């Protein structure tokens, strides 16, 4: 049949980058209209391929990543990138074939009061390998010191939330981001 | 707050209960565990309310419905085609992700726990039993697989006093929450996690389980149980 693109645009929710969402796109033909009429002013940002071969993927599988982070870091979801998204939440190969899908979302994800819901991994002891997902909560150990459970002096919870506000500038305002991938 | 739930019910085999639970919610995880008199905690099922779809354990997978209803606040779980097993206390649990819940993988605890629904009908591995010197440390192992505490997912812990509903212990693998004291202590190494109590007291006397996500059955899933008891010196 058709791919389902309208449900990886025009999602309901969008996750937390460190939580990124993967969605299979397995065997259909693709319409991506949906773009024009989510995001006036897009990116689409392909390594490698045309993106014309992201239109027939009658027998290709494709992987749909999708995340928000804030406008300065979308230069990380990119190949050979460093930084908090790319080293510590989502990690894209130095190789890499495929596409980076971005468009502001300051009208649907900031509020006057602040949007607190959506958050990032700030520390972590190695850099994530390409396509790697650290869900963990874990308090993490900044210090010479055993955290023993609990943050404070030297030990992080490792999660912080990203305070998206729409008074913020078009670097610091949420983006949401689709990573399309082959398989 | 605390979660409030329906009445205890008697019912003949083959019919149905809707158990009530309120939150006297949108940003949070319902979940539903039973427990039959004198076994361990069993995960039905969970959904995230207004933006999911309800995800059930294959065990109860075309028996139970979960709803959650947003203008009465109330989540429900029917369960239909009782039988005698279904005899258990049912319980609703909130999971907090840290503001919203994407989906149900992403809870990081279930901290406010329901009463017990009583309805009476006319795998990770734990050690069944513990015995610990007082004032001394004792552990409890949970023991997994590569779809679940080795797939990357947290181990929390978790504890039931005689008549009570579960207690949050430790989440992520080794986090006290608020309250839970320093001799408590949580451990996760490849497919196996460890809660250990230092300096054993005749209180801590108690069932622990713990609990994780596997990503093969795409649910949250509970260990056997173990019944720690403390010795005399």
């Amino acid at each position: 049949n058709l791919c389902p693109f309208d449900e990886v645009f025009n999602a309901t929710r969008f996750a937390s980058v460190y939580a990124w969402n993967r969605k299979r796109i397995s065997n259909c033909v693709a319409d991506y209209s949906v773009l024009y009429n989510l995001a006036p002013f897009f990116t689409f940002k392909c390594y490698g391929v045309s993106p014309t071969k992201l239109n027939d993927l009658c027998f290709t599988n494709v992987y749909a990543d999708s995340f928000v982070i804030r406008g300065d870091e979308v230069r990380q979801i990119a190949p050979g990138q460093t930084g908090n998204i790319a080293d510590y939440n989502y990690k894209l190969p130095d190789d890499f074939t495929g596409c980076v899908i971005a468009w502001n979302s300051n009208k649907l994800d900031s509020k006057v009061s602040g949007n607190y819901n959506y958050l990032y991994r700030l520390f972590r002891k190695s850099n994530l390998k390409p396509f790697e997902r650290d869900i963990s909560t874990e308090i993490y150990q900044a210090g010479n010191k055993p955290c023993n459970g609990v943050a404070g002096f030297n030990c992080y919870f490792p999660l912080r939330s990203y305070s998206f506000r729409p008074t913020y500038g078009v670097g610091h305002q949420p983006y949401r981001v689709v990573v399309l991938s082959f398989e | 707050v605390q979660l409030v739930e329906s009445g205890a019910e008697v019912k003949k085999p083959g019919s149905s209960v809707k158990v009530s639970c309120k939150a006297p919610f949108s940003s949070y995880a319902i979940s539903w565990v039973r427990q039959a008199p004198g076994q361990g905690l069993e995960w039905m099922g969970g959904i995230i309310p207004i933006f999911g779809t309800p995800n059930y354990a294959q065990k109860f997978q075309g028996r139970v419905t979960i709803t959650a209803d947003e203008s009465t606040s109330t989540a429900y779980m029917e369960l239909s085609s009782l039988r005698s097993e279904d005899t258990a206390v049912y319980y609703c649990a909130r999971g907090y992700c840290g503001g919203d819940c994407y989906s149900l993988e992403l809870v990081w605890y279930f901290d406010l726990w329901g009463r017990g629904t009583l309805v009476t009908v006319s795998v990770l591995t734990q050690p069944p039993s513990v015995s610990g010197a007082p004032g001394q440390r004792v552990t409890i192992s949970c023991t997994g697989s590569s779809s679940n505490i080795g797939a990357g997912y947290d181990v929390q812990w978790y504890q039931q006093l005689p008549g009570t509903a579960p207690k949050l212990l430790i989440y992520g693998n080794s986090n006290r929450p608020s309250g839970v004291p320093d001799r408590f202590s949580g451990s996760k190494s490849g497919t196996s996690a460890s809660l250990a109590i230092t300096g054993l007291q005749a209180e801590d006397e108690a069932d622990y389980y713990c609990q994780s996500y596997d990503s093969s059955l795409s649910g949250w899933v509970f260990g056997g149980g173990t019944k720690l008891t403390v010795l005399a010196a």
